[PDB]
């Protein structure tokens, strides 16, 4: 009943059962900040049965800080009232409400309990009813750069799955009578001692089929121990062993009694003497707002701070707690007490939401219990902050102002940013640029630019985005949507819908690019990635690159000057299959799934391309004649497709799919068969089909059979769609066309003038002429995943499960063919908020342009077991060039336009060093093994003029700049690296 | 990328490979076209092999992407000139040069591997009928190798 046109990436995270078990549940959520109003958003667009709300305070100027889904017009006015509304459309399954008064029997009616912006006594008395009546209980706590998270999910709480990885699989190579399992040849299980495994389609050991777990003894890297399985046989060969995860039981402990006794985690291990300080000066902030009618201590004052360590030192006092306090945090966090920002609410909103989903679905492993955070590396130190300047000043931007002061408000109102891609990193990071007031002055400005449209399945994460958009431009619903959060970025935000890379040079040039002060990406590939670290090296701007993966998230920050480029980092690259295990021997189900995304290609896109180009180009033939691999395929392909096999109706192309059923799944296994028969041995003796080549089996078309049936109608719609006919999906039509059907008799054969070129001129002379077939065009199949009626996915589904049939390979469904066959990333909404929390984090230190390189950090969080990790960028790495300090990555040579003897003289005496190979791009200029009259004749042109002879392509009227690439060699011989030359034209 | 190109086509430029000879496609430092010679005892003797080298981005860090051109009769090249080569899926490493791979082509041109291979009709002629499989790639190596 899961939509999964909707829920298409999360269910990958996530699956069935536990969305399944999650749409049952209902959340309730106190205190509507933004904090809490971020938990809801995260939790709306996650799938929950409902949320309900409850914040009776009326609304004030200040909360607008964070809060984006209240505007100025709502003054006055309870926040629940004016939240519920705008929160109830972000998901139309998830119906939102709210509660005027909540009683402690109400709570009954709940599956978790989220409380913000409540105090200690409140909690207390709340917790004490949640704890004994087995309801989750989540608590959290954001004042100024510092957060807390307590979880609280009963004494009994029943986890299923403890860190997120997929059961651990392997194919078996052979299990001896005493239990020792062994993978196939260099193939590592990875299992640890205590697991237990069940064992699937083993021959000789039939009774191991069952599945019942059986403990793991780890003898190796490669090979472990099982027992005894004397009983069921002595000997088994292959099979496929598969992991068993159990159960795990957590015992929380409640609120009262985790006060005086805390269970911490410590997010960052370079500081883990904090968090005792953390909890002290929490209740001491809490304390003190109800000695003071809840009124947090004011920004920046020495007198609230000596009072809240009066109340720090008594509470220490009380709960006997023998740690010394931190004067300096402790008054640092009483200064921002009254502190609000959009990053931290983010970060805080996203970690709490997937705590919810964890306590609702009993997944993952929940934080246990405390978890106290701070970011206090961001406050600035190149402005003044003081009681004055961290004054209110009525505005929206007082819970900022509060923590960073006036000028640095004004320091962030000045930036020019520029956003690559509009996904949901895009979209939430805009969201926070919106909040934080980036770009609102007279000299800011913001760039956002992405070339894709909204589909159905981008709706789960990307909040910015409505049902009614679907089909539109990312780029310009975004800086919509972030204009109406705040009316001050009207006219300040520019949106384009061109691809960053080579060919969009003449939009972000030079100009475009030298007035930029930060670029953030939200980009999903790697060549982009790379393409714009290369152009913020050129032009030395700060970058900010931040990635997701399922729950795993990663933020990296690069410097001009000061750290290493994204380049310099080199990610494990995709696997690709041999060529020989795809055509002939699989072994997989994904060799089978590659297998048909090629034949569904070979069938339906390429010969109909061919086709129209024979139809379009006046001259295809005899082009094709001498240029393409075999044009025998070629000129065969539109003899089939214009005259041999054209359809008239769908019953031939029911005909034709029945043919290519026979043709790809009967006829090619016997050809194989026979040429590799099953008792045949290879020039050692050994058996053949052995090992990683399974002996496969041809197949008999049954019509009652599903596979066959979906495969007939797959490619008999497909093939109609080609030629523009009516496709239909009764069984009675193709029952009955497939009834009277006579196979062609079909037997493996062994082989053994100008006759090809008459068999290929009789093929031409049979080809009607193009002139006959003017606006006759055939229309190519492009692959298209994510729609659910164009019948690829089936095609592609049906293709794999009958190869795997052939091969005795277990088939698998259609979602997991989907997300192979489409290589779909697995994405949630609360790592991309957690991403977009730490990017802003760190966009701070950008501003105030800290220059020491531990100041800056790298993040990295993995939220299926509650991991954050933080550490400092690498440095740039140096080198020595004609004795002198040069960076590897941030410099480069400036030089006009001379020509290249000029070039070659300037290098052999400024720098002395004699330049062997000089080449632009990749295009190579000048080389030293050149032959002279070659080098005579290009050594007195320009290197403008070189570049375009070279080229062969004239330079754009835009360009203002060469980069070129130099490999030089010092006086001795000895081969010295320099940096990039950059041309001035 | 471009300074280990360059150093091995100034490898490449001191000393002769003799058997082989490989340089850039115009002036594009990513796109080679190498020459084979074949070997003296083997049915390929007397022919010349054209190939195509395409060098990744990432290079050395991946394999280049290495196809015939010349039509060959051979169990692991199909008609689209793919080879079937370890060192240019798994066993790459960024330590041998494009000489080598050259070398361990024209190896495979002496002795083919029919026990894994990719064209499996000419794998088994030269599994079964030895004389046919010499008289079928001297045939082609003639037709196809020479001019
Ligand atoms: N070279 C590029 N220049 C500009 N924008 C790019 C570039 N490459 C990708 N993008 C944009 O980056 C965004 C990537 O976001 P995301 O991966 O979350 O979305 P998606 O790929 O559309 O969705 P899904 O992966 O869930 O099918 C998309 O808007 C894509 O258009
Ligand atoms: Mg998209
Ligand atoms: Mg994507």
């Amino acid at each position: 009943t899961i939509d999964e046109g909707l829920y298409s990436r999360q269910l990958y995270v996530l699956g069935h059962e536990a969305m399944k078990q999650m749409s049952q549940s209902n959340v309730l959520i106190i205190g509507c900040k933004g904090l809490g109003v971020e938990i809801a958003k995260n939790v709306c667009l996650a799938g929950v049965k409902s949320v309900t709300l409850y914040d009776p305070q009326p609304t004030r100027i200040e909360d607008l800080s964070s809060q984006y889904f209240l505007t100025e017009d709502d003054i006055g006015v309870p926040r629940a009232k004016v939240t519920v509304s705008k929160l109830a459309e972000l998901n139309q399954y998830v119906p939102v409400s709210v509660v005027d008064e909540l009683s402690t029997e109400y709570l009954k009616n709940f599956k978790c309990v989220v409380v913000t912006e409540t105090s200690l006594t409140k909690q207390l008395e709340i917790n004490d009813f949640t704890h004994k009546n087995h309801i989750a209980y989540i608590a959290a706590d954001s004042r100024g750069l510092f957060g807390s998270i307590f979880c609280d999910f009963g004494e009994n709480f029943i986890c299923t799955d403890t860190d997120g990885n997929e059961p651990l699989t392997g194919m078996i190579a052979s299990i001896t009578d005493d239990g020792v399992v062994t993978m196939l040849e260099e193939t590592r299980h990875g299992l640890e001692n205590g697991d237990f495994v069940k064992f699937t389609e083993v021959k000789g050991m039939p009774g191991l089929n069952d599945g019942t777990p059986r403990k793991v003894e780890v003898k190796g890297p490669y090979t472990f121990s099982i027992g005894s399985v004397k009983d069921l046989g002595s000997a088994g060969y292959n099979g496929v062993f598969t992991q068993v995860k159990v159960p795990t039981k957590i015992s929380f402990k409640s609120l009262r009694e985790s006060l005086k006794d805390p269970e911490y985690v410590y997010p960052d291990f370079g500081k883990m003497m904090r968090p005792p300080q953390y909890h002290i000066a929490f209740q001491a902030l809490s304390a003190f707002a109800d000695a003071h009618e809840g009124s947090l201590p004011r920004p920046r004052n020495d007198i609230d701070a000596a009072e809240f360590f009066e109340f720090c030192k008594k509470i220490a006092s009380t709960l006997q707690f023998d740690v010394e306090l931190d004067e300096k945090l402790i008054k640092e966090i009483s200064y921002q007490a009254r502190g609000d920002l959009v990053a931290m609410s983010a970060f805080l909103g996203g970690a709490v939401a997937q705590e919810v989903l964890k306590a609702t679905t009993s997944k993952f492993y929940p934080l246990k219990q405390y978890f106290y955070f701070d970011s206090l590396e961001s406050l600035p130190s190149s402005v003044t902050i003081s009681e004055e300047t961290c004054k209110p000043r009525g505005c929206r931007y007082d819970g900022q102002i509060a923590v960073f002061g006036s000028e640095f408000q004004e320091k962030i109102a000045s930036l020019s940013t520029f956003l690559v891609g509009a996904g949901a990193i895009g979209c939430e990071m805009l969201k926070n640029w919106a909040m934080m007031g980036v770009a609102t002055g007279e000299s800011g400005h913001i760039s956002v630019t992405d070339m894709d449209s909204i589909e159905k399945s981008n709706l789960n994460r990307q909040f910015l985005f409505r049902p009614r958009d679907v089909g539109k431009l990312k780029s310009e619903c975004a800086s919509t949507a972030v204009s109406i959060m705040n009316p001050s970025l009207t006219g300040k935000i520019t949106s384009y819908q061109e691809r960053v890379g080579p060919e969009s040079e003449g939009i972000f040039g030079d100009e475009f690019f030298e007035k930029l002060s930060l670029v953030t990406n939200a980009l999903d590939n790697v060549e982009a990635r790379m393409y714009v670290d290369r152009r913020c090296v050129f032009f030395e701007k700060p970058l900010l690159e931040s990635g997701t993966l399922g729950t795993k998230g990663n933020t990296q920050v690069v410097v001009p000057h000061l750290t290493e480029s994204y380049g310099s980092s080199q990610d494990p690259p995709e696997k690709s299959f041999p060529i020989c295990t795809l055509k002939n021997f699989p072994n997989r189900i994904e060799h089978t799934i590659a297998w048909a995304r090629d034949l569904f290609e070979g069938l339906f896109k390429q010969p109909i391309d061919n086709v129209n180009m024979y139809l379009s180009s006046p001259n295809f033939l005899e082009t094709s004649l001498k240029t393409s691999s075999n044009p025998r395929e070629v000129l065969e392909n539109i003899r089939d497709y214009l005259v041999t096999e054209k359809p008239l109706s769908f019953e031939e192309c029911i005909m034709w799919a029945r043919l290519q059923f026979d043709k790809f799944f009967n006829n090619n296994i016997q050809q194989l068969l026979f040429n590799f028969p099953k008792d045949s041995v290879t020039s050692t003796g050994q058996p053949f089909w052995s090992g990683p080549k399974r002996a496969p089996t041809p197949l008999s078309f049954d019509i009652h059979n599903r596979e066959h049936f979906d495969f007939i109608v797959a490619a008999a719609s497909l093939y109609a769609f080609n030629y523009g006919l009516k496709s239909e999906t009764d069984p009675a039509i193709y029952e009955r066309v497939l009834a009277g059907y006579n196979p062609p008799p079909f037997a493996p054969k062994s082989g053994i003038a100008n006759k090809d070129k008459q068999e290929l001129k009789s093929i031409a002379d049979s080809l009607p002429p193009p002139s006959s077939l003017v606006g006759f065009r055939l229309t190519p199949a492009e692959f298209e995943k994510d729609d659910d009626s164009n019948h690829h996915i089936d095609f592609i589904t049906a293709a794999s499960n009958l190869r795997a049939m052939n091969y005795d390979i277990t088939p698998a469904d259609r979602f997991k063919t989907k997300f192979v066959a489409g290589k779909i990333v697995p994405a949630m909404c609360t790592s991309t908020a957690v991403v977009s929390g730490l990017v802003c984090l760190e966009l701070v230190k950008l501003v105030d342009g800290k220059k020491k390189i531990e100041e800056y950090k790298n993040g990295f969080f993995n939220l299926a077991i509650g991991l954050f990790t933080f550490s400092d960028p690498i440095a740039s790495p140096k080198m020595k060039v004609n004795g002198k300090e040069i960076d590897k990555i941030w410099d480069r040579y400036n030089l006009p336009d001379c020509t290249l003897q000029e070039l070659i003289d300037y290098f052999q005496k400024e720098e002395g060093l004699e330049v062997t190979m000089l080449s632009s791009g990749v295009s190579l200029l000048y080389a030293n093994f050149q032959p002279p009259k070659k080098l005579a004749e290009r050594l007195p042109l320009k290197i403008s003029e070189l570049v375009e002879q070279i080229t062969k392509k004239k330079l754009e009227p835009f360009r203002k700049h060469l980069v070129l690439e130099i490999c030089c060699d010092d006086a001795n011989g000895e081969d010295v690296e320099v940096p990039f030359i950059c041309i001035k034209l | 990328a471009l300074k280990r190109i360059n150093r091995e086509l100034a490898d490449l430029g001191k000393d002769p490979p003799s058997s082989s000879s490989a340089g850039p496609v115009g002036d594009d430092l990513f796109h080679w076209q190498a020459t084979i010679m074949g070997p003296a005892d083997s049915p390929y003797a007397g022919g010349v092999f054209f190939l195509s080298i395409h060098f990744p981005t990432d290079y050395p860090f991946k394999p280049p992407k290495v196809n015939f051109t010349t039509r060959i009769y051979h169990p692991n090249i199909n008609s689209n000139g793919s080879i079937c080569l370890d060192i240019l899926r798994d066993q790459w490493s960024p330590a041998l040069t494009i000489s080598k791979v050259l070398l361990s082509i024209s190896s495979l041109l002496t002795d083919p591997n029919p026990d894994d291979p990719l064209v499996p009709e000419i794998a088994h002629v030269y599994k079964t009928d030895r004389s046919r499989y010499e008289l079928s790639a001297r045939e082609w190596t003639r037709k196809y190798a020479i001019g």
